This record gives C-alpha cells, sequence and structure tokens, in this order.
C-alpha cells in the first residue's frame, strides 16, 4: 500500500498550482487533503469519497477512483498559501495512509527588483530585492552560515542572510557560492 | 410493541426409516424479540447430545436457529421439539410427524 | 477542539514522559501520530471508542490510556533519541469513511544521552545599513539567534511594545553551526523591515523564547542552567 | 455465476436478561464472521474465511465492531428517549450488497427498532426514507453529514462488492458448488375421495428452488401449499410443495429443469 505525491512543489503568486496523489491501496472509503503551516497542526480542506471536482473558495479537490488519483488545485495562489499539503488514504480497513506530503513554495511577484548586498551592525552581511528566479546557495565555509531567501511582506522583497567570526569575511565574498544578478548593489 | 412467535419445525435430515440412523431437526424461526429456549425431547424427556446453529438473523428482522441430533427412529420412540420465548405463556412441544 | 500538552519537552534516555491530550467534541475515536521529516504521519496508538485501544504502525516504546471518552494520554516508558519527535493528538466522530480529524497543537520532544549541550540562544540585532536606507527609502533589522540546543525557539518582533507581523520574516527552519556533528548547535535568522521614516524616529526588540529544561530537570555543570527562558536584543531608533 | 450476496448484521439490546450487542455477517445464508458483547472480539465462522485472512483483518475490524457496540447504546439510548419507552427494546442494522447473476448489483443499508422498519438508506437519491416521525428526527440528523451518505454510497456499490468477490473466491468450493434435488411424487387417499400430492426435494444446494404443479402441462394448479426450505443440517436443504387431486410436479434447480408425472 503506497500513497503518492510530489516532495515539494514551486508556483508563481497569483497563477495556479495543482498538486497530485496517487494512491495504491487494496480497498477504498475515502481520500483527505490537509494543509499544514510550518510548525503548525494539520487543519482539514476536503474529503473525496465519490467521482468528480468539489470546489471550495479557491481550492479544488478532484478524484478518478478508476484512475486511484486525486489532485488539489489552488487558483490565485497567494503567499499564505505555503504550506505542506497532505494527502491521506483511508484502505479497505479504515486504516487512514498518510502521504509524506507537498511542501508547496509561492514565488512572490517582485515589481520593482533592485539586488543590493548590505552590511549590517550590533557583522551581518544582508543579500536583499532580487527577484524572486534568484536562487540561494548554502556556504561552502564551515565557519560561514547563510540562511535560505526569506520573503517580507510589507511591498513584498527577498532577503538572505550570511555571517562570520572570521577575520577573511566581507560583504563582497558571502554570497560568492550564489549565481547573484550582474547588477547587484555592493556598497 | 410487535413480538412474533417463533414457527417451530420438525423434520429428519434424510427421508426417516424405523432402525435406520439418521438426524432430526428442530427448525426455530421468524421470532422476535432473540431470547429463546430449545430442546429436543426423546418421549419426553432432553437429549444431552444436542448440537445447534448460533442465532441467525433474517432480513425481516426476525431470527432463526437449528437444533438437531442424531437418532435411530423405531415405532414406540417419540420424538418432540420444545420450545419457550416470550410469545408463549408455557413451553411449547412440537411433536415430530414421523415423516 | 483537541488539546495537547506540553507543547515541547526535553528529556534525558531512560526518563519516563506522559502527552496529555483532551477533546471537547464528544468524540469517540482518539490517535496518537508521529511527524517526522520526509515522512508520512505515522500512527503509534489509537482508540476507536471509549473502552479500547490498539497498536498504530509505531507503538514499541509508548503505551496509551484511553481514561475517559475525552481523554487519550501517550506514554513513553524509556525515551529514546529515536523518539524524537513531533507528536500530534487527534480526534474524529467516528473512525469510518468521511469523518473529518481534528488535530492538536503538537508536541516537540527532544530525548538527549545528556542535557550538557543543551543551551539558550544569543541574541543580537543588527541595524539597518544607512546605503539601504538611502538606496530604497526602506531600512532592514536583522535579529540572529546562535548556538541554541536542542531547537525549541519561538522568535518574535515587537515595536513599541507590541507584536508586529508586517514586514516581518523569519526562517523556518534553523541552520546547523557545526553541520558535521551530530549534536550541532543551532542559529535563527529574522528581519523586520520599516520605512526610512519609521526607522528615524526614536523601540525595536526581537525576542526569542527558548523551551529548555523545566525546575525538576537535574543539573550539575558550572555553568547557568539551560531553562526555559526568553532571550531579547533590542534597538532604538 | 449465480446471484450471490454479502450482509452485515447488528443487533442491540436494551436492559437484556443474551448479549447487549451481537454482529453476524453472511455470504448467501452461510455466516461468516461473528461478534458480540461478551467476547468482544471478531472471529470466522468458516473455515475458508479462518484460511484465508490474516490476523490483522480481525484485529482491526475486532477494534471497528467494539467501537459500533458503542455507538449502537447510545444510539438505542436516544430512540428510546425519542419513542419515551422504558424496559428492554432492540436495535437492528443491516447493510449488504448482491452480485447478480448478469453482473449487475444491489446495495442495501436498513436500521429497525422493536425489529420494525425505521431507516432506509436511500443510496441513489443519498437519502434515509423514515417510517415515522421519530425517524424522520433521525433521518434529518443524519442526512446533515453529506460525507457520510457518499462514503456509505462508495462502501455499498463498490467495497462491499470487491469484499463479496473476494470472500466468494475463498470458499468457491462451498458456494459456487451444486447439489442437485432428489425428488419424490407421493400420492395418497386422504379423506374419502380426496388425493393428496406431494412432491417432496431434499438434499440440494443452492437452497434456491422452484417447485410447482402443472395440470395438462399448462396451467399451474390452483391452491398449492408450499413447504419452506429447510436446512437439513448437512450443508443440504428440502422443501415440498402439494396439492389435492392428468398432474405433474415440475422442478428448477441451479439451471435444470425436472418433471414428475403423476
Ligand atoms: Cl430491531
Amino acid at each position: 500500500q503506497n500513497i503518492d505525491q510530489p516532495t515539494e512543489m514551486t508556483a508563481t503568486e497569483g497563477a495556479i498550482v495543482q498538486i497530485n496523489c496517487t494512491y495504491q491501496t487494496s480497498g477504498f472509503n475515502g481520500l483527505f487533503w490537509y494543509q499544514q503551516h510550518a510548525g503548525e497542526a494539520p487543519t482539514f480542506l476536503s474529503y473525496n469519497v465519490l467521482d468528480g471536482l468539489e470546489e471550495k473558495g479557491r481550492f479544488s479537490s478532484f478524484l478518478s477512483r478508476s484512475k486511484g488519483y486525486s489532485y488539489l488545485l489552488l487558483k490565485e495562489l497567494q503567499m499564505k498559501d505555503s504550506a505542506s499539503y497532505l494527502c491521506a488514504v483511508r484502505d479497505s480497513n479504515y486504516q487512514l495512509i498518510w502521504g509524506a506530503g507537498t511542501k508547496l513554495i509561492i514565488k512572490p511577484d517582485i515589481q520593482n527588483p533592485d539586488p543590493a548586498v548590505y552590511q549590517l551592525r550590533d557583522s551581518v552581511c544582508l543579500f536583499t530585492d532580487f527577484d524572486s528566479q534568484t536562487n540561494v546557495s548554502q556556504s561552502k565555509d564551515s565557519d560561514v552560515y547563510i540562511t535560505d531567501k526569506c520573503v517580507l511582506d510589507m511591498f513584498k522583497s527577498n532577503s538572505a542572510v550570511a555571517w562570520s567570526n572570521k577575520s577573511d569575511f566581507a560583504c563582497a565574498n558571502a554570497f560568492n557560492n550564489s549565481i547573484i544578478p550582474e547588477d547587484t548593489f555592493f556598497p | 410493541m410487535i413480538q412474533r412467535t417463533p414457527k417451530i419445525q420438525v423434520y429428519s435430515r434424510h427421508p426417516a426409516e424405523n432402525g435406520k440412523s439418521n438426524f432430526l431437526n428442530c427448525y426455530v424461526s421468524g421470532f422476535h424479540p432473540s431470547d429463546i429456549e430449545v430442546d429436543l425431547l426423546k418421549n419426553g424427556e432432553r437429549i444431552e447430545k444436542v448440537e445447534h446453529s448460533d442465532l441467525s438473523f433474517s432480513k425481516d428482522w426476525s431470527f432463526y436457529l437449528l437444533y438437531y441430533t442424531e437418532f435411530t427412529p423405531t415405532e414406540k420412540d417419540e420424538y418432540a421439539c420444545r420450545v419457550n420465548h416470550v410469545t408463549l405463556s408455557q413451553p411449547k412441544i412440537v411433536k415430530w410427524d414421523r415423516d | 477542539g483537541v488539546t495537547q500538552t506540553p507543547k515541547f519537552q526535553v528529556l534525558k534516555t531512560g526518563q519516563s514522559m506522559t502527552l496529555q491530550c483532551a477533546q471537547d467534541m464528544n468524540h469517540n475515536s482518539m490517535y496518537w501520530y508521529r511527524q517526522d521529516p520526509g515522512m508520512g504521519l505515522r500512527l503509534i496508538y489509537y482508540s476507536a471508542s471509549e473502552g479500547t485501544t490498539d497498536k498504530g504502525e509505531v507503538p514499541n516504546g509508548y503505551n496509551v490510556s484511553r481514561l475517559n471518552k475525552r481523554e487519550f494520554s501517550l506514554r513513553l516508558e524509556s525515551a529514546a533519541p529515536s523518539q524524537t519527535s513531533v507528536y500530534f493528538c487527534a480526534s474524529s466522530a467516528a473512525v469510518e469513511g468521511g469523518n473529518t480529524i481534528y488535530f492538536g497543537e503538537g508536541s516537540r520532544l527532544t530525548v538527549l544521552e545528556d542535557l550538557k549541550n543543551v543551551f539558550p540562544p544569543e541574541v543580537a540585532v543588527f541595524e539597518p545599513s544607512e546605503a539601504e536606507i538611502s538606496h530604497t527609502q526602506k531600512a532592514t533589522l536583522v535579529c540572529l539567534a546562535t548556538g541554541f540546543y536542542p531547537d525549541h525557539v519561538e522568535l518574535s518582533w515587537w515595536v513599541n511594545g507590541k507584536e508586529v507581523h508586517s514586514g516581518v520574516c523569519t526562517d523556518p527552519q534553523p541552520l546547523k553551526e557545526q553541520p558535521a556533528l551530530n549534536d550541532s548547535r543551532y542559529a535563527l535568522s529574522s528581519r523586520l523591515r520599516v520605512s526610512a521614516t519609521f526607522w528615524q524616529n526614536p523601540h525595536f526588540r526581537c525576542q526569542v523564547q527558548f523551551y529548555g529544561l523545566s525546575e525538576n530537570d537535574e543539573w550539575t555543570q558550572d555553568r547557568a542552567k539551560p531553562v526555559t527562558q526568553i532571550v531579547s536584543a533590542e534597538a532604538w531608533g | 455465476m449465480r446471484t450471490h450476496s454479502l450482509r452485515y448484521f447488528r443487533l442491540g439490546v436494551s436492559d437484556p436478561i443474551v448479549p447487549e450487542f451481537i454482529s453476524v455477517g453472511y455470504v448467501d445464508s452461510h455466516p461468516i464472521t461473528t461478534y458480540d458483547s461478551v467476547t468482544r472480539q471478531k472471529e470466522p465462522r468458516a473455515p475458508w474465511m479462518a484460511e484465508n485472512l490474516a490476523p490483522d483483518h480481525w484485529e482491526r475490524y475486532t477494534q471497528l465492531l467494539r467501537g459500533w457496540q458503542q455507538m449502537f447504546k447510545v444510539e438505542l439510548k436516544r430512540l428510546q428517549r425519542h419513542y419515551n419507552h422504558s424496559g428492554s427494546h432492540t436495535y437492528q442494522r443491516m447493510i449488504g450488497c448482491e452480485l447478480l447473476e448478469d453482473g449487475s448489483t444491489t446495495g442495501f443499508l436498513q436500521y429497525a427498532y422493536d425489529g420494525q422498519d425505521f431507516l432506509i438508506f436511500n443510496k441513489d437519491t443519498l437519502s434515509w426514507l423514515a417510517v415515522d416521525n421519530v425517524a424522520h428526527t433521525i433521518k434529518q440528523a443524519w442526512e446533515a453529514n453529506q460525507h457520510e451518505l457518499l462514503y456509505q454510497k462508495n462502501w455499498l456499490e463498490e467495497e462491499c462488492i470487491a469484499w463479496l468477490k473476494r470472500f466468494l473466491e475463498y470458499g468457491k468450493d462451498t458456494l459456487q458448488r451444486t447439489e442437485p434435488p432428489l425428488v419424490r411424487v407421493n400420492r395418497k387417499e386422504t379423506f374419502p375421495g380426496v388425493t393428496a400430492l406431494f412432491c417432496k426435494a431434499h438434499g440440494f444446494y443452492p437452497p434456491e428452488i422452484y417447485m410447482t404443479w402443472m395440470k395438462n402441462g399448462e396451467e399451474i394448479v390452483q391452491e398449492i401449499d408450499y413447504g419452506d426450505i429447510l436446512p437439513s443440517g448437512d450443508g443440504t436443504y428440502q422443501a415440498w410443495a402439494s396439492i389435492e387431486l392428468l398432474y405433474s410436479c415440475h422442478v428448477e434447480h441451479s439451471g435444470v429443469h425436472m418433471v414428475l408425472q403423476v
């Protein structure tokens, strides 16, 4: 008995994402979709047991029993939709089999990109205001720490932090292991 | 509340012949509620070696049971099925018609 | 809904632990799950109704008690480091099809061989770059919570004594300060972005709640006992 | 393949003398499973069930039955409160499906209070048919949960039939066998000038048998007395049909037609 859903999916803000769930069970007594925000409890989204599409606001749940397949469709994607999506199938003995979950990543629409690396003081290096297409690589050096990109919403922007107490550490070299924009501002 | 009295049918497994080994069945059915007492009798006395099916369920919500025992019919022996149920003021003794 | 306690717990290998769970929905069925990275929720034990319980997929090292219709507790007889996980209590009206599962808030349990590597975080606030202020008319404050262990922290931003959420973003997962070590300590960063006109008015406080040791926890080291505590760093406009 | 069915019954008794709760499963006329409030265990009733289902089936369904037992107790208490009834009353349930010879299917789910129809599920309209206003009150409460109605429709049409196909394979040697009937006609002068004709069949399996009396090959005889189809105790069945007297007894059993001319 297996439940399969992608590990991770990335889509853009305002767009549509379809999260698939396939199941191989001896029997079938329904399929659930749950939403789980990071560090939070899973919360119910839908239950499907007959064939068809069920729409609940921006979210739709489809089921094909003959194909052993369901999808969770999210429309007009918002940043608040960044979460894990868990599907679960109740088998012939009413055992609930949970999928490993799909982590959904929403890329914000950056209207005015302004890539820059800044130095902060209590030092920290801040890579910020880059477009969502930019990926931040982890540090090759053990005593250099680089966080993943984070989206804040005041206006929405991306940022990554780099720090170290090593003498050779400079903000000019902090994100050298990443593919950063050509027009990045280095004050 | 409707209480339904049991239908009691006493019959042999195979066509009966005096002297030939057989099985005497008592089929008790169509009764409601489920509490019931059944005994097979040989000349008025309870037969100890008596097998029975578990309580069974009909689609019409009534119940049925099969009580049976191995026997060799004779001209002199009188066989019967004694049943008690809430619908009965006293146990009902149903004699085997000897097939 | 479903109420489960405690939210966080540090245990030493071999110690006993009871996780409490109650539900006020008059539900018949109750469940205990553990959530581990890269896998689906795994059922430890379940209780189809009051007066019955049964093993789930991963019952070894645990036991349960369906105390009454409301309560279902989970017990760790002799805690082992593999029992380090997030525990979710759940309930549904019945175990059969359709009946929505309701989950508790979750219990983060960390089982350690010894409590000697437990440390609260060091918290520092890094004031906005003057170059950022002049370039964007925006100002980003960074907060670093470093050298904590286990990863049992909650970071929040407080502006003029009130918690803010707008313009705030915290790393969802901490990074490992010693990636190659089994008992690596942790680091977490957060950013608070405000207008340059807001940063120039003369308070900003980054607050980190650390969940460590309890009063009953034995401590014999020379350093301060790494108890549950709030560590904060500030900046004025 | 002939028509076959799978069904699960539940009986709940309030203030019993007798278990408070029993559940029995059947494939056709064969008991396959049993559970009661005394054993608190779901056990096979047929060796072909025991031989083919692993202990985890029995372990899991025992837990479900313990929950269903508890739900039955609470529901019978609510029914008694609605009816304002004291003393001992019964609550019954029957769920099942049929797989017809032609491949089509049926599914049913019903409840009874004091051995009378109470609530009848209609899986085509996804609603409950209520016999009175207490049943109507329960119907309104149960229909408020659309997920459960849909779940029950899926179980009756898909899951029940797959279980039935699985069990029919397990019990193949028992359930799909044919034991043809042994049929005889007995003639006797009873009351003076009155002849009674009995057509008696025994040793047959399955229990479904058709018997009738015909006159001059054509018309069915008026006023035929029918004997019930009775278990003989050895896995076979017996039945009869009689008339008062050119007559012939017509018997049909598992695709075979038989005529006994008198
Ligand atoms: Cl009833």
